[PDB]
RNA sequence: GGUUCGUUCCAUGGAAUUAACGUAAACCCUUGCUUUAUUUGUAAAUAUUAUAAAGCAGUUCACCUUUAUAUAGGAAAUGAU
């Protein structure tokens, strides 16, 4: 059975000093991850996934509709803990190599700062904001930002459940509406028939999620409050989170090719 | 043209992709939650257990006897009951006999005995070879050639031998003895399917050699010296039983070598090699006088 | 091994297969080796010399 | 100087009681390499360079054992499987193990010498039939055939033989484009005529080597090896036996 | 006698005596086999001794001349009766695959049926209902039918939510741009096409066969 | 139980593992080709008959089919030779 594991740097007992109080982290991870895992266990209590890791379940249990509900819990548990394994008790100084490459893809550290934060509030829904490292056979390593609705896997092997666009407000009668509509059907028709829209390298190495940001309500609704009056709120939650990013660990997962 | 060139670029990109794919598999995997992996198919080979508990024996289907009709009333001493139309071998009866046999394998290996692990079935080759490595014994995963013990002079005529000592290292000076010496015979046979090969077990009893076998519900328990009532048709129980016996030999070999480093040999020269020493002194005596 | 058969393969160590043009005007005319013009040296590379 | 006080005989190879000790030891080694390097990627079958692996007999001789064909068939699969590994990623160990299964045999080469063409333009073909050996000198003539100095009608009285003598020119419809001067010796009437057929065929090919597929189907390329059988003692002829009296 | 005289139980006795004295009378006996001392203090177990087997059910007290006294008896538990009843009331519960491959055998250590149907390590199936039923019937002194009703009803509610999640999962997933593969319904129909076409060929052939076979009757 | 011209070959048997002879292989004649030799044989000749020493060559390759996946076979004037 899947069981809850400790956090990175004893955040369960102490929590981040200036980002999330210990009580908030308790309700955000210990009292939520346990709930998700409890449900997940009951689902895979007697299937092949009884001993598979979360990621393996995510990728494996993606295309199949009959197991959609299993993907949610497995993916949510993964993304949730993926979001806590990138914070740090004290702010870390951005690495030089990483600092340079960021400016080459986003123009500045602040340009990307306001993009991820802006994307969060723009969504107006629970989701995860990622930082993905794109790479193609001949194209150099290029970074980009991705938004995943509810439980969305940023990996290319889980393209079926990427959930990058809310079909409610993104498909209308306007010129953009029709364009978004075609893509929506093009993906469904392709996936259903088994055709591949965008070629991906074997092993799912094209995209590597480096950093994540959990925008779900339970995470920030307690410490920062409803946000009425702009004091605190979801906006402040994203801002404060930007100060605890463990840029050192972020650089490691980036695995940028030496080009300096 | 372009179709063939594509294959080239791919074949030239596998090394780079493999390295990157391996690195990415490290950090990403294990992040979501701790899995409680409590069973792996190849766990009885990578790390077999020292002793097998009732749970291990029941989890490996070591109690599924054969159909009620195809039974041997002789071995009704181990049957527990009847369910699903088959005889259920008592779990405790298996564990008791298994621990006993494990003690036999250990002592025989502790006294410098030559053990032979015999499993002759489609998927028993890796199990027997692994057990032999641990116990430093001989393996056999094919049809036992009839007459390799009673007629060893012919069958095992050309196979080479060697002479070792306390610390299992060659002894130069026995060149003349390794040509008149007759082939060896196993000091202990550990069969994993006595029902199949009865010609081997008969030569053991005919040559006064102890044997260990996995007696099923339809196997005659009078063929082997030490019985291990269990399910022989299961590749998962056979790996467990063999693993336990392999660790026994390993533990036995360890004690022997530990006692040899202290100048305490736990075995005296065999009768065959003993005779050579007597002849050696006789030939040497002539040189002294002459 | 005593009863095992032999496969038929070109033995390129045979004096007939080594040099297919036995004329000395071609073997000693700097075909492949250098400064072995002497006939005696060539023979030594083919037969065991006792002297 | 004397022997060690304690000593005991121990088998060298662990597979001491197996059918083929030397073979299984080498086979288990492969299986041991197919368990730690089995995760390395592979190459498509059609992209694997062709290797002439050893045969069952070769292994039997080099090992001195009687390895079973079935067991060797499954051992060869490991070689093919371990050979599909990417060369750059393939380890040195497997490489050393994959060179002992290669078959270094080279069949003998016997290239026949092509028939030249004289300065004046005559090709000399040779044919034989049952006693004879013809020598046809084919030039770019106009259809005048001379057999042993005489013409075709003065030498062969049977029109069946005249046609078969120059059949090569008739099948390819070149009777009026070549002059043939043949010299035949030995054999009878038809024996010599058939010999001239194969002779003109070979000579004609020297000028136009592209006619062999047609001559193949016309029956002017095969050397009929049928030969008069010898008389055997006890027999009236090659096979005829004297009257066997039962009583 | 198609059998052979096995003496595997006397290898030590026979070997020990052979190594007692030398064949050349007037010499010290040579060293015995290396295994003789290893199994010296480990005699073989007794075999071929038909005991009174374990009686898993009360033997017929009326039988005056009972037979098959040395025959193992059948193992019957109180659950067997309940399992038969439930699975007969829910035959399509057998189509739900159930794994009988034990992982480590320690699955009955965390089963506490006082809590409810849901347990650690085992899936929600008919067995959980039976064990829960048996618990209520024994501890809470309920009747077979009463305990059956209670536990059975809990089984339904847990299965209802499971089926509702599937529908709501796929539906909600498409609201945010989520596409899936071929459903089981579509796949099933495709396979029938390949099989139905094969039947058409066979039918056409045999039909033509009979037609040609009918020309010979006249 | 299959297979093969053949106790050949593969598989298998609660008994097999081997040796000698026969078989097979090899040899003699014969067939194509390569090299060597040119008289007493060959019209000429830069060598092609003949003469005779050694060497190579086949069911080899191609096609088709094929069992238990272990051992293979078919086709014969219109694949090569
Ligand atoms: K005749
Ligand atoms: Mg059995
Ligand atoms: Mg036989
Ligand atoms: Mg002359
Ligand atoms: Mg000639």
């Amino acid at each position: 059975q899947h069981y809850l594991m400790p956090l990175r740097d004893n955040f369960e007992q102490e929590g981040i000093r200036n980002f999330l109080s210990p009580g908030s982290v308790n309700m955000a991870y210990t009292e939520y991850q346990t709930f998700i895992l409890e449900k997940l266990n009951a689902l895979v209590v007697g299937t092949d996934f009884e001993q598979k890791d979360t990621k393996s379940i995510v990728l494996a249990t993606a295309r199949d509709p009959e197991l959609a509900h299993v993907f949610n819990h497995a993916s949510m548990a993964h993304n949730n803990h993926f979001f806590f394994d990138h914070l740090s008790p004290v702010p870390v100084k951005m690495g030089d190599k990483l600092f340079y490459h960021i400016n080459e893809n986003f123009g500045s550290v602040d340009t990307l700062r306001d993009e991820m934060i802006g994307t969060a509030v723009s969504m107006f829904g629970p989701g995860f904001v990622w930082l993905v490292r794109t790479q193609l056979p001949g194209q150099p390593v290029a970074l980009r930002v991705m938004a995943t609705y509810l439980a969305g896997s940023p990996y290319p092997g889980a393209h079926w459940r990427r959930q990058e666009m809310d079909a409610q407000t993104s498909i209308g009668s306007s010129p953009q509406g029709l364009s978004n509509g075609q893509r929506f059907f093009e993906r469904s028709a392709a996936g259903f028939k088994g055709n591949k829209l965008e070629p991906t390298a074997p092993g799912g190495t094209d995209l590597i999620p480096i950093l994540c940001l959990n925008t779900w309500e339970y995470a920030w609704l307690r410490e920062y409050g409803t946000g009425v009056g702009g004091m605190g709120g979801k906006l402040a939650y994203a801002q404060s989170w930007w100060n605890m990013i463990d840029w050192a660990k972020v650089e490691e997962e980036a695995r940028l090719e030496t080009r300096i | 043209d372009e179709e063939a060139l594509k294959l080239k670029q791919q074949i030239e990109a596998i090394p780079g992709n493999f390295k990157l794919f391996k690195q990415t598999k490290a950090q990403t995997q294990k992040l979501g939650a701790g899995v409680e992996v409590r069973y792996i198919p190849e766990q009885y080979l990578r790390n077999p257990p020292s002793d097998a508990s009732l749970e291990d024996l029941m989890a490996a289907q070591a109690h599924m006897g054969h159909n009620t009709s195809l039974w041997n009333p002789a071995n009704a001493r181990y049957i527990y009951g009847v369910r699903q139309g088959i005889h259920i071998i008592s779990l405790e009866t298996t564990a008791t006999h298994l621990r006993r046999a494990a003690r036999v394998v250990e002592e025989v290996a502790y006294r410098g005995g030559l053990i032979l692990f015999v499993g002759t079935r489609p998927g028993q080759r890796p199990i027997v070879v692994r057990a032999a490595e641990l116990a430093k014994a001989c393996h056999l995963f094919t049809k036992w050639r009839p007459g390799t013990i009673t007629n060893r002079e012919q069958l095992l005529g050309g196979v080479p031998l060697t002479v070792v000592d306390e610390l299992d290292r060659p002894l130069s000076g026995f060149e003349d003895h390794l040509h008149d010496r007759r082939p060896l015979a196993p000091d202990l046979v550990v069969c994993l399917n006595p029902k199949e090969n009865m010609t081997l077990l008969y030569e053991c009893s005919l040559a006064k050699i102890p044997t260990i076998g996995i007696i099923d519900t339809n196997t005659n328990p009078s063929w082997v010296t030490y019985q291990i009532p269990a399910n022989d048709d299961s590749l998962r129980a056979t790996a467990l039983i063999s693993g336990v016996l392999g660790r026994a030999g390993e533990r036995g070999q360890k004690r022997r070598l530990e006692a040899a480093q202290r100048g305490v040999v736990t075995w005296k020269t065999p009768a065959d090699v003993q005779g050579y020493f007597e002849l050696a002194s006789a030939r040497a005596a002539d040189a002294r006088r002459r | 091994q005593e009863k095992a058969s032999l496969i038929k393969s070109v033995d390129w160590n045979l004096l007939e297969n080594k040099f297919k043009n036995l004329n000395l005007s071609f073997i000693l005319n700097d075909a492949s080796y250098a400064e072995r013009n002497n006939l005696s040296e060539l023979l030594n590379k083919l037969y065991y010399n006792v002297l | 100087f004397k022997l060690h006080p304690y000593a005991r005989a121990v088998p060298v190879s662990p597979s001491y009681f197996t059918r083929t000790p030397r073979f299984y030891d080498n086979y288990l080694s492969l299986e041991k390499l197919m368990e730690e390097y089995e995760d390395l990627p592979v190459i498509p079958a059609t992209a694997v360079e062709r290797v002439a692996w050893k045969t069952l007999e070769d292994i039997r001789k080099e090992l001195g054992e009687q390895v079973k064909a079935s067991e060797f068939a499954r051992c060869l699969a490991l070689v093919k499987r371990l050979n599909s590994i990417h060369p750059d990623l393939k380890p040195q160990e497997i490489k050393d193990v994959l060179d002992s299964f290669r078959r270094n045999v080279q069949p003998f080469t016997n290239v026949a010498k092509p028939i030249p063409i004289d300065q004046f333009g005559r090709a000399c073909g040779v044919g034989k039939r049952k006693a004879s050996s013809a020598r046809a000198f084919v030039v770019e003539g106009t259809g005048e055939v001379l057999v042993n100095g005489k013409t075709l009608a003065e030498y062969f009285g049977r029109v069946h033989d005249r046609e078969s003598a120059v059949w090569a020119l008739r099948a390819t419809n070149r009777i009026d484009k070549y002059n043939v001067w043949v010299k035949v010796e030995g054999g009878g009437t038809t024996g010599q005529a058939e010999a001239i057929t194969l002779a003109i065929a070979k000579a004609l090919l020297a000028h136009e080597p592209a006619l062999k597929p047609a001559l193949r189907r016309a029956g002017c390329v095969t050397r009929d090896p049928r030969k008069v059988e010898r008389k055997k003692h006890g027999h009236v002829k090659a096979r005829k036996m004297p009257t066997w009296v039962k009583r | 006698g198609k059998g052979r005289i096995f003496q595997a139980a006397k290898v030590y006795q026979r070997a020990s005596e052979a190594a007692a004295t030398n064949i050349v009378s007037g010499l010290p006996p040579r060293n015995p086999p290396l295994w003789l001392k290893a199994i010296e203090s480990i005699p073989p177990a007794e075999i071929n001794t038909r005991p009174y087997p374990i009686q898993h059910s009360p033997p017929n007290p009326r039988a005056r001349k009972p037979r098959n006294l040395f025959r193992p008896t059948k193992i019957v538990y109180p659950e067997d009766e309940l399992r038969r009843d439930f699975y007969r009331d829910h035959p399509w519960e057998l189509a739900r695959p159930r794994m009988i491959i034990e992982l480590d055998g320690k699955d009955a250590r965390f089963l506490d049926w006082s809590k409810g149907l849901r347990q650690r390590g085992i899936p929600l199936s008919g067995e959980s209902v039976v064990q829960r039923q048996l618990w209520l019937m024994e501890n809470q002194g309920m009747t077979k039918q009463e305990a059956y009703d209670k536990a059975r009803h809990e089984f339904y509610k847990l299965r209802q939510l499971e089926q509702m999640e599937r529908r709501i999962a796929v539906e909600e997933a498409r609201m945010v741009g989520g596409y899936f593969g071929k459903d089981l319904l579509t796949v099933g129909m495709e396979l029938e096409n390949k099989t139905y076409e094969s039947w058409k060929k066979w039918a056409t052939t045999e039909i033509a066969r009979q037609e040609s076979a009918r020309a010979s009757m006249y």
